[PDB]
RNA sequence: AAGUUAAGGGAGUGAAGACGAUCAGAUACCGUCGUAAUCUUAACCAUAAACUAUGCCGACUAGGUGUUGGAUGAAAGUGCUUCCUUCAGUACCUUAUGAGAAAUCAAAGUCUUUGGGUUCU
RNA sequence: UCUGGUGCCAGCAGCCGCGGUAAUUCCAGCUCCAAUAGCGUAUAUUAAAAUUGUUGCAGUUAAAACGCUCGUAGUUGAAU
């Protein structure tokens, strides 16, 4: 869109300096900008778009000295169906303006999401690449990986986050207070995320480092 | 039981909150009782005065720029 | 990755500490990288630079003092670690 | 009580960054400029920021007056402030040391020749 | 009282290794010990270890890369079968593609492939990611 | 170099005090009878050519930050950003400045200097939320928390603050063409000292 | 839910510690527990202590002190406010 | 601790009991008396918020300030005191890509990356 | 958030609950939903239950470390 960009990162994203988001998450660069992940994500020049779910509104209270003070919390999950997840929350006084600003916070929460085989390796991986578990308040829940065939093995909230991580095959199990939503979509929010952190045998050679964006185009963002 | 619905900028006290906003009510004879119906519009910086010229605000003062 | 047709199938490969070869993930703000730049028997600095990357987790525990000195050490920019 | 509210100040103070040349240390003269320059709909109000104006201008003979930025003043002061020297207090020619530092200093194979404890 | 020189050791390893220390010291010394470091080793795990010889049971320092997930041992040493391999397996081990569970066999210590290579079953003695 | 350590010497750049602060133990050579750690003197020069070439490298000099909190170090700091083309601060700081995309004084760097790490907590605690290479002027008793580079010398004293910049700034130009070596720096001390 | 760490007294590697009486209200405390304070006063105030001066021989006199080392248990020493209720916070600070 | 049996002892305190007050009532809180008991010797009883509400043995993991008892090496003393190490006991402070529902915790850490030994519930 | 009747009654409802003139829950009419030559109810039993835990639970404050020590049977024991 016609908008004004408010950091650095805005404006390289703004022009066409930088050509997939991979490129920011590499350097772990912080995003402060919706319309980044707008721009990345388009229905032209992109195959597989975003898509958006309001999983759970629920009221809350404050009790002030005239009776109760009530506003609702708005939960959604965001996912690209191909190796993207992000899951946002906000409270408000309406439900309109809770559910505009828990798409905003979704957004910006976006991370890349590992993907693996069940024995052999073949075309188009299927299925997490080994054993993760994931924790928040008193939930747990672990993910393991599981043949071609099966879909997804779990609670009805599992397989929307799964799927909308782009996940086709995988049993689970969970542990604690379920029917608590926000802690259990947050427990599988971490264990998602925790996929490219471990440090499998076939990631042992050593590599030399690219050069970050901001010292890659010094020169254009000194002109401004 | 009551609901609101507001958005930007109103005032409430004072001569200006009586030349600035325009104020109409009305009912609808519903199937189980009455409503009422209340309707407030500040006007856009937009109002002649007692002594008949289009005025402003009695809040601002603000200070202009030297010619330079 | 690379599946039985030896196609890489990983969207990207992630970064490694300097000094405890971690793999930095996405989100870890408190990772950095560092430049030094080099000297042309002159006294004068050339184009040319060497660099690390030092994870959050060494450097919230505060050792990244003495592991960039021990890194450094190594290629004979220090004369101590 | 006669305390000032935020908006009388802050027009007072802007109206004294931009016009400093003209204003003086008279209310008359200053209730003169404030109605010429700005745009005030009641006089009461008038008055009452042409009177913190003079009272700032007053403030100002002082010394510094925190939140009013006046070039002429800043580069007196820088041009204060940078005053050279003409002889260095960094150079002496004797250095006197601690024991203990003359030791190190001795042990490290480090050479001055002007060096004398206590 | 010790009871087991080998969880000792491997859980001093584990400790040293979630800090990146580069370096640990192994107080109590043994021939099992010794072999589990070596298979270790073999698979690219660790660096190179010495022993040092006091005149009582000695003391060893191993040089670690910043490469080891987990390494304990199973207490109880079960009695395994050759057919019932693929329980345990299923049931430690984080993957079907890497991971190594340690048996001792009447053919010395050895993991779980080469256990199947071999036709051979044993006791359970630990495992490393 | 001698003379560099010379001046060292004319000030009290080599006494810091007690609270070792066990990180810092390699840096310090003995303490003398009074309870005074005395600093090497030796690293600190290795250290400060170091963190010159680390400051040389960055390609332009507006994304470089000095910080200073305490009266007796804002002279130095701003004279320094002066002779170098870097940005100062030296006085009170904004506590969102580094993390508040909304303010009116957000301007992100990529690399950030402190006077002092006691003083400079909260400029210190921003530098882990968006990925920028602290490096500092540490004393004995200075806590080497998401410190990167660590220069050891005394925080207190006025001429010791004054020196350091000089010398750092000094080295910054000769490793640039704006003055080649064997002649002094044109320019003299009590430029960067205190009232 | 355990509001203080040393439960309300100063007593480690001890089982039991004896008694002792409240100089207001006679309750017994152990003595790890209760509150001391030590006083030194004059016997009079400083009128009558230089009304005293002057109907004095020996024209160099200096009255005496009074030494008391008083004792008190919790809920007869804060009703007298030799002992005030503080947050949270400023519970932990001694001295 | 209380309580039971026998012989002593028996000042002060004082379950019971008797009064005097307060009160709408007061078999209470306050006051004046006062029996058993409290103390010693010889026997029973086996229970307490008998509490760190945290069983016992072993290993690993972090910085600082104290203190009680030994030993080692060095300076001011007018064969003693201060300082530096090290062993054993005992507290506190800060911090935790450590843990918890949290309060909080140097263990209540090294746990879905779940198995060092063992008893009780 | 369809119509008529009843009005803390009659009744419904495994659980939370509904029923005083506006009853989305009672009694009926219409319309929709599920499974379908099949569909409900009662009792018993398995998973759900990592709420019996070898794999695999908890014991400061939620239920739960014997008042403390000794001690036989049992369980477990450095390196070569
Ligand atoms: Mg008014
Ligand atoms: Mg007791
Ligand atoms: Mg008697
Ligand atoms: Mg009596
Ligand atoms: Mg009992
Ligand atoms: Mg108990
Ligand atoms: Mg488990
Ligand atoms: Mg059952
Ligand atoms: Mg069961
Ligand atoms: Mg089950
Ligand atoms: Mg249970
Ligand atoms: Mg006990």
């Amino acid at each position: 869109k016609n908008w004004v960009p408010v950091t650095k990162l805005g404006r390289l994203v703004k022009e066409g300096k930088i050509v997939s988001i991979e490129e920011i998450y590499l350097h772990s660069l912080p995003i402060k900008e919706y319309q980044i992940i707008d721009y990345f994500f388009q229905p032209n020049e992109c195959s597989h778009p975003l898509k958006d779910d309001v999983v759970k509104i629920m009221p809350v209270q404050k009790q002030t000295r005239a009776g109760q003070r009530t506003r609702f919390k708005a939960f959604v999950a965001i996912g690209d169906g191909n190796g993207h997840c992000g899951l946002g929350v906000k409270c408000a006084k309406e439900v309109a303006t809770a559910i505009r600003g828990a798409i905003i916070s979704a957004k910006l929460s976006l991370i890349p999401v590992r993907r693996g085989y069940w024995g052999n390796k073949i075309g188009d991986p299927h299925t997490v690449p080994m054993k993760v578990s994931g924790k928040c308040g008193s939930v747990r829940i672990r993910l393991v990986p599981a043949p071609r065939g099966t879909q997804i093995v779990g609670a009805p909230t599992t397989k929307k986050m799964l799927n909308f991580a782009g996940i086709k095959d995988c049993f689970s199990s969970s542990c604690g207070k379920t029917k608590t939503k926000g802690n259990f979509l947050r427990a599988i929010f971490n264990a998602l995320s925790k996929t490219y952190g471990y440090l499998t045998p076939d990631l042992w050679k050593v590599t030399n480092f690219d050069k970050s964006p901001y010292e890659e185009w010094s020169d254009f963002l000194e002109t401004y | 039981k009551s609901m609101k619905f507001r958005d930007g900028y109103l005032i409430s006290t004072g001569e200006p909150s009586k030349r600035f906003v325009n104020t109409a009510t009305r009912s609808a004879q519903l199937k189980q009782g009455v409503l009422g119906i209340k309707v407030k519009i500040m006007l856009p910086t937009a109002i002649d005065t007692r002594t008949g010229l289009t005025s402003i605000l009695p809040d601002n003062i603000s200070v202009l720029e030297p010619k330079t | 990755m690379f599946n039985d047709q030896k196609v890489l199938v990983d969207i990207y490969i992630p970064r490694k500490c300097s000094a405890t070869s971690r793999l930095i993930p996405a989100k870890e703000h408190g990772a950095v990288q560092i430049n030094v730049g080099m000297v042309d028997a002159n006294g004068v600095y050339n184009g040319k630079t060497e660099t690390f990357a030092i994870s959050g987790h060494v450097r919230q525990n505060g050792e990244s003092d003495a592991c960039l000195n021990r890194l450094m050490y190594e290629k004979k920019l220090l004369s101590f670690q | 009580g006669r305390v000032r509210t935020k908006t009388i100040k802050r027009a007072a103070r802007q109206i004294v960054e931009k016009y400093y040349a003209k204003l003086t240390l008279d209310f008359q003269i200053n209730k003169k400029i404030t109605e010429e320059v700005a745009i005030i709909p009641s006089k009461r109000m008038k008055n009452k920021v042409a009177g913190f104006v003079t009272h700032l201008m007053k403030r100002i003979q002082k010394g510094p007056v925190r939140g009013i930025s006046l070039k002429l003043q800043e580069e007196e002061r820088e041009r204060r402030l940078d005053f050279v020297p003409e002889k260095s207090q960094i150079d002496v020619s004797v250095i006197y040391v601690e024991p203990d530092t003359l030791r190190m200093i001795k042990s490290l194979g480090i050479n001055i020749s002007n060096m004398k404890v206590h | 009282v010790r009871m087991s020189v080998l969880a000792d050791c491997l859980k001093t390893i584990n400790n040293a290794e979630k800090r990146g220390r580069r370096q640990v010291l192994i107080r109590p010394s043994s021939k099992v010990v010794i072999k589990f470091l070596q298979y270790m080793q073999k698979k690219g795990y660790i660096g190179s270890f010495e022993i040092v010889d006091d005149h009582r049971s000695g003391k060893i320092v191993v040089n670690l890369l910043g490469r080891i997930n987990k390494c304990a041992v199973i207490s109880p040493r079960y009695d395994v079968k050759l057919d019932e391999i693929e329980k345990i397996i299923t049931s430690i081990l984080p993957s079907r593609l890497f991971g190594h569970l340690i048996l001792t066999t009447p053919y010395g210590i050895m993991d779980h492939e080469e256990a199947r290579r071999k036709h051979t079953g044993g006791k359970v003695l630990g495992f490393f990611f | 170099k001698e003379e560099s350590i010379a001046k060292m010497l004319i000030c009290k750049v080599h006494i810091g005090t007690k609270n070792l602060e066990n990180k810092m133990k390699r840096y310090v050579y003995t303490r003398a009878k009074d309870g005074v750690h005395i600093i090497n003197l030796a690293k600190t020069y290795e250290k400060l050519q170091l963190a010159a070439r680390i400051i040389v490298a960055i390609s332009n000099p507006a994304d470089v930050v000095v910080v200073s909190a305490r009266p007796f170090g804002s002279r130095a700091v701003l004279k320094f950003a002066q002779y170098t083309g870097a940005q100062a601060i030296a006085g009170r700081w904004t506590p969102g400045m580094l993390t508040n995309q909304i303010i009116q004084k957000f301007t992100e760097p990529r690399l950030l200097i402190v006077t002092d790490p006691r003083t400079d907590a909260q400029s210190v605690k921003e530098s882990a939320y968006a990925n920028i290479p602290v490096i500092a002027l540490c004393d004995s008793d200075s806590p080497l928390e998401h410190v990167d580079i660590a220069i050891p010398c005394n925080n207190k004293g006025k001429e010791s603050i004054a020196l350091m910049y000089w010398l750092l700034a000094q080295e910054v130009l000769y490793l640039k063409g704006v003055i080649p070596r064997s002649e002094p720096w044109n320019v003299m001390v009590d430029m960067f000292l205190w009232r | 839910p355990k509001k203080r760490r040393n439960g309300g007294r100063s007593k480690h590697n001890r089982g039991h510690v004896n008694p002792l009486r409240c100089s207001n209200c006679g309750r017994c405390v152990p003595k790890d527990k209760a509150i001391k304070r030590f006083n030194i006063r004059n016997i009079v105030d400083t009128s009558a202590q230089r009304d005293i001066k002057e109907a004095s021989v020996y024209s160099t006199f200096q009255l005496p002190k009074l030494y008391i080392k008083q004792c008190y248990c919790v809920s007869c020493a804060i009703h007298s406010r030799f002992v005030r209720v503080r947050s949270r916070e400023q519970r932990r600070v001694r001295k």
